[PDB]
DNA sequence: CCGATCCCCTGGAGAATCCCGGTGCCGAGGCCGCTCAATTGGTCGTAGACAGCTCTAGCACCGCTTAAACGCACGTACGCGCTGTCCCCCGCGTTTTAACCGCCAAGGGGATTACTCCCTAGTCTCCAGGCACGTGTCAGATATATACATCCTGTTCCAGTG
DNA sequence: CACTGGAACAGGATGTATATATCTGACACGTGCCTGGAGACTAGGGAGTAATCCCCTTGGCGGTTAAAACGCGGGGGACAGCGCGTACGTGCGTTTAAGCGGTGCTAGAGCTGTCTACGACCAATTGAGCGGCCTCGGCACCGGGATTCTCCAGGGGATCGG
């Protein structure tokens, strides 16, 4: 039965940081917990925010809310500057 | 040990001017948020009226944007070093304006 | 009528909610308190 | 607060920009303490600022001093958390160019 | 020659009064103005409705005296019985707020 | 605008720092310790106000309501009852 | 005779005594075991406090007997 | 016409598709915009490049060329802003930083 | 010259109901001056020698602490 | 026929269909039982009853006839388990438990 | 417009309880915003039981697992007996 | 019956541990403290963890088990899945 | 022979530098099935679960001498005793 | 065998706090209308409970090696009284200042209603992205020798006293 | 001229960082395939927009005190120095059991097929609960005794010197 996690991704994204360093196994799993985690909290925050307004759906204005409520400075800063670049991307293709 | 350059100032102009004047960078003032210099009277009245860069249009700050911005010493005399004789025209309006007013 | 207390056993009366000696609240119909004021 | 303007400051005149096509003679040592990097005792190179104290160093430099420990400004001493106090200054890696290509 | 207490026993006195009561301590306009001045840093011409103001007053007063009894717990272990900035930051370094 | 409210969190007086600390339990108070709380109080409160005018932002309104309070006290981990 | 006392650390004493035997009598031997002082200590049986001058028959106590004794300092 | 991902389509490399499957089913709200999944995306993407490049920089430093939960553990807790975000969390095999109270050195 | 007509004249100085301390003849030699800091075991020796002599007695304390009048 | 509620069926005071109609509106699940609203409704009027038990109990002590918060304040502080059920919680105009360290006490 | 709470239903159990007490405003806010608060964690516990086990029913048996792991103790023990009661009532009637 | 298993978090492995932790001297009480305390934190992370696996309806308790204790206690571990 | 101090400063330095485990994995083992004992009878344990448990356990109890050492430190002093755990888990809220 | 110096005991003046009885006022509790959501009754689709089978990972046991734990002797340095000085909070009286309360007035924006349109759920077909599996190679742990930094004690020199 | 101590220095033992050889198991890459994601297309409801009402927030004015601020005298607690003795670190020799590698067995986790009962969805209906109104009694505030708790002066009592 597969077992689906976020290894190729967090590959790809450590050979376009670092061209030649590699990473171990549990190395790997602490980074697909991490990303699991962040990702559990973001959309725990979005949800209830969602229906915290009398909402029933969840939107980029939502998403970017909870990441500033929940990120610290400079972070959520740099969070929110890299989410609208890429919406804007998106959108206009 | 380098050597001695000679160098066009209409090549180097460029990255001189205040865009808010279009003159040499005089008591230069820049904000941080995306490290953009221009002249501090010239920045502050700008800001009288607007929030956001007058290049990149990014929001200086939420409410007070005269809480995010620096005086640039070291560009004030680089580009002092780089124009000729500016520091001397510039105290010479000083004693000139201060002459007639005390 | 008079309830029994659980700490120390004294009949106490109905009107009191602390028990005369120990000095300890009484507790509620299920659940009844336990060791409080472990020094003497 | 500290920026209200003074009575010179009010009405200042601009400065003209000089149209005339004359050389500047510059020493390599003319702006040396405005051009070299506070570290490695060099020229800059690609150009990392504070954001706190606008000092500018380079990037390996200022990045092995601050994951090293003592994270605060090696110059004015002020404080700054992570990568994230500094930018990167095409306009002094323009300038440097042209000056020293 | 007049009455005099010890020093010591006002302090217990008011202890004891300030524990029995459950009023506020602090003072609502200054409490009020001190709000107003935090939120003016976020936005500008926001208005904030009475019971904002003192639902924050109702946490602030908790939080300081849950520091204040940690403080006192710190002094005393310390053999002392004068609670000092020490104190102070060692209590909230290792609740773990800074 | 309105003013350019300054220097008001010397609001809390030392009578009133002292009455919070009989409150606590503490019978000798030393000179620094008012220095001390009010710094602690202005960070608590900025974070706090941080989070609640956050949520007011977002629901597009202009007025901080003690709902919005209450939400970014539990937000925080210091769930307050009274207050709806 | 021999009955018990119990305490509220979850020590449990024996005591020899008689029916004829006073409180007096019986908070004297604690006092001679285990050196409480008889003027803290407070009786209980059936709920009910022991008097100073009474004997342990007019409480109807009998052999094996389990006492509670509590402490309150003065 | 031939098939373009989303992730392509927004410059990412973090699984749009899937972020937007685990949005519908993690009973999250009854319905979820179509712009949600890209912003979460990219920020998931922009907050591991950032722990995986200091990863990497302690790696290298230490003379090794591959990222172990003892340089994890290095790269999270040296930087205040990351050690703030993990404050709770317990990283297996990371150990502790080198840390001396000054007046247990002797004088 | 040596400490022991400066230690007569630090317990002639006052001479009160009560002997003179430790912490006042050392405040009292500094203020005359001399390097009490380097001269800890000098003083202490110094103040056997005049309690062994019977010179000076011991008024409360044990060893070096306490007060001393004399005799 | 003539309705009768499942409250009243279960012999219980809290509304159960508000609780179901809550649970299904809550966006916890896909769907719900049967009797989980009834076992939740169940649980709530148990800590209810506790809860008020002790207040008033903690109130006729002062010789007055109105639950404060004051009252709920003492009894849920004075209760062990259900200060550790509540020990996040603030509560608003509750004051603090009397208490005196021995050390600070002359004697 | 329409505002429910649980101020009669506490208001009953008051009068089951302490037949001659009544309850002021604010304590009333209190004790709605307390069975809110337990409401609302057992719920999300039941929840996060549903999710992990793969299955997309709340039953009785969630909810009692829930109950077990939150409430300490004798109050854990007390209200699984009330809750055991009371569904066998509601099934058997 | 298992008995006199805490007896083996021994005298050095407790030292071990604080000397990891920055502590230069250790009186004597603090090995049966440490004890105390250890035994208390395990006891109420495998009462977590043992409801979990009753309730999945299972007899061999897991790491993802484990882990969901620890998450609900506040002491979220990466590492081992989750 | 080393003065006292020396030796612990080097096992300090030695144990900081280090991440493996240590405590003794099968006494370890056995405490956690005597502890888990209690709850339900005839259980079973997967070697990723006592590992996973053991982590934690040593995280913990590090934590807690580090918050012990800086109380031990505040009150004048360089030895550590119990009263200074106490009062950390009294101020951290475990007690 | 009396001064006088410190130590323990008691009475009474003085301030704080509890207990009782009066008085007034506002919000707690009970009643009336209505309206919207909880009940009852039916149909339909699929979620999961049950039974069967497979294979894997957990438990139990053996013997050997050697690293770690235990017990003991010995010295030393650190914790814990004990004393003494001095300075800094505490209690209180007098001046001053701004918080509270009551009252008014303006208008800003929060809350509600009606209309509409375009954004997302739902369904079908099609195909390639990612996952399980297999395999080769070098990153790295271990073993061994070596040079440098720390630490400790014995001796030596220069400055005090008798 | 003969004692002491306190600062200074040098060699030996120890530990740790540095330089090579090795051999091996885990990482990185290639392959087949199947399930989940992408492309088209329809329908209906949620959210955006415009208009309106009136509830509540902001701002200003005057008195009345209650609290805040300032200064003074003094006692008690914080801090520094000193001595002692006991617990704790360090090193050695002996005992214990943990870790390794291997075998054998089987209880139970995991996957698959089926089928039935349980929960969602929809209509008609009616009664519980929310909003508005009002009124009377518990509680807040007042004043006067009565009671409890502090604090200091006067007084016996043991003791050194004379
Ligand atoms: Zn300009
Ligand atoms: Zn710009
Ligand atoms: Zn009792
Ligand atoms: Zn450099
Ligand atoms: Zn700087």
């Amino acid at each position: 039965t597969r077992k689906e996690s976020y290894a190729i991704y967090v590959y790809k994204v450590l050979k376009q940081v670092h061209p030649d360093t590699g990473i171990s196994s549990k190395a790997m799993s602490i980074m697909n917990s991490f990303v699991n985690d962040v990702f559990e909290r973001i959309a725990g925050e979005a949800s209830r925010l969602a229906h915290y307004n009398k909402r029933s759906t969840i939107t980029s204005r939502e998403i970017q809310t909870a990441v500033r409520l929940l990120l610290p400075g400079e972070l959520a800063k740099h969070a929110v500057s890299e989410g609208t670049k890429a919406v804007t991307k998106y959108t206009s293709a | 040990m380098h050597r001695t350059t000679r160098i066009k100032i209409t090549e180097l102009n460029p990255h001189l001017m205040c865009v808010l004047c279009g003159g040499y960078f005089i008591d230069a003032t820049t904000i941080i948020e995306c490290l953009h210099s221009f002249c501090k009277t010239c920045i502050v009245r700008y800001l009288e009226t607007s929030k956001y860069c007058p290049i990149c249009d990014v929001q200086v700050h939420k409410t007070r944007p005269l809480l995010n911005i620096r005086s640039d010493k070291t560009l004030q005399d680089i580009v002092y070093k780089l124009v000729p004789g500016l520091f001397k025209n510039e105290m010479k309006r000083r004693r000139d304006f201060y002459a007639a007013h005390p | 009528g008079f309830w029994d207390c659980s700490v120390c056993t004294f009949r106490n009366s109905a009107e009191a909610f602390k028990c005369s000696i120990c000095d300890v609240r009484k507790g509620t119909s299920t659940r009844k308190p336990r060791i409080n004021s472990q020094l003497v | 607060k500290t920026w209200e303007l003074s009575l010179y400051e009010l009405q200042r005149t601009p400065q003209e920009a000089i149209t005339d096509g004359l050389e500047i003679v510059v020493s390599p040592r003319s702006l040396h303490s405005e051009l070299m990097c506070p570290i490695c005792l060099d020229m800059l190179k690609n150009t990392m600022t504070t954001k706190e104290c606008l000092h500018r160093f380079c990037a390996d430099c200022i990045i092995t001093a601050l994951r090293s420990g003592n994270k605060e400004c090696p110059t004015c001493r002020k404080k700054l958390v992570s990568k994230r106090s500094l930018r990167p200054d095409p306009n002094f890696d323009a300038l440097i160019s042209k000056i020293y290509p | 020659k007049p009455h005099r207490y010890r020093p010591g026993t006002v302090a217990l006195r008011e202890i004891r009064r300030y524990q029995k009561s459950t009023e506020l301590l602090i003072r609502k306009l200054p409490f009020q103005r001190l709000v107003r001045e935090i939120a003016q840093d976020f936005k500008t011409d926001l208005r904030f409705q009475s019971s904002a103001v003192m639902a924050l007053q109702e946490a602030s007063e908790a939080y300081l005296v849950a520091l204040f009894e940690d403080t006192n717990l710190c002094a005393i272990h310390a053999k002392r019985v004068t609670i000092m900035p020490k104190d102070i930051q060692l209590a909230r370094r290792i609740r773990g707020e800074r | 605008h309105r003013k350019v409210l300054r220097d008001n969190i010397q609001g809390i007086t030392k009578p009133a720092i002292r009455r919070l600390a009989r409150r606590g339990g503490v019978k000798r108070i030393s000179g620094l310790i008012y220095e001390e709380t009010r710094g602690v109080l202005k960070v608590f409160l900025e974070n706090v106000i941080r989070d609640a005018v956050t949520y007011t932002e977002h629901a597009k309104r202009k007025t901080v309501t003690a709902m919005d309070v209450v939400y970014a006290l539990k937000r925080q981990g210091r769930t307050l009852y009274g207050f709806g | 005779m021999q009955i018990f006392v119990k305490t509220l650390t979850g020590k449990t004493i024996t005591l020899e005594v008689e029916p004829s035997d006073t409180i007096e009598n019986v908070k004297a031997k604690i006092q001679d075991k285990e050196g409480i002082p008889p003027d803290q200590q407070r009786l209980i049986f059936a709920g009910k406090q022991l008097e100073d001058g009474r004997t342990l028959s007019d409480y109807n106590i009998q052999k094996e007997s389990t006492l509670h004794l509590v402490l309150r300092l003065r | 016409a031939k098939a373009k991902t989303r992730s392509s389509r927004a410059g990412l490399q973090f699984p749009v598709g899937r972020v937007h499957r685990l949005l519908r089913k993690g009973n999250y709200a009854e319905r979820v915009g179509a712009g949600a999944p890209v912003y979460l995306a990219a920020v998931l993407e922009y907050l591991t490049a950032e722990i995986l490049e200091l990863a990497g920089n302690a790696a290298r430093d230490n003379k090794k060329t591959r990222i172990i939960p003892r340089h994890l553990q290095l790269a999270v807790r040296n930087d205040e802003e990351l050690n703030k975000l993990l404050g709770r969390v317990t990283i297996a095999q990371g150990g502790v930083l080198p840390n001396i109270q000054s007046v247990l050195l002797p004088c | 010259p040596p400490v022991s007509e400066l230690i007569t004249k630090a317990v002639a100085a006052s001479k009160e109901r009560s002997g003179v301390s430790l912490a006042a003849l050392k405040k009292a030699l500094a203020a005359a001056g001399y390097d009490v800091e380097k001269n800890n075991s000098r003083i202490k020796l110094g103040l056997k020698s005049l309690v062994s002599k019977g010179t000076l007695v011991q008024t409360k304390g044990t060893g070096a602490s306490g007060s001393f009048k004399l005799n």
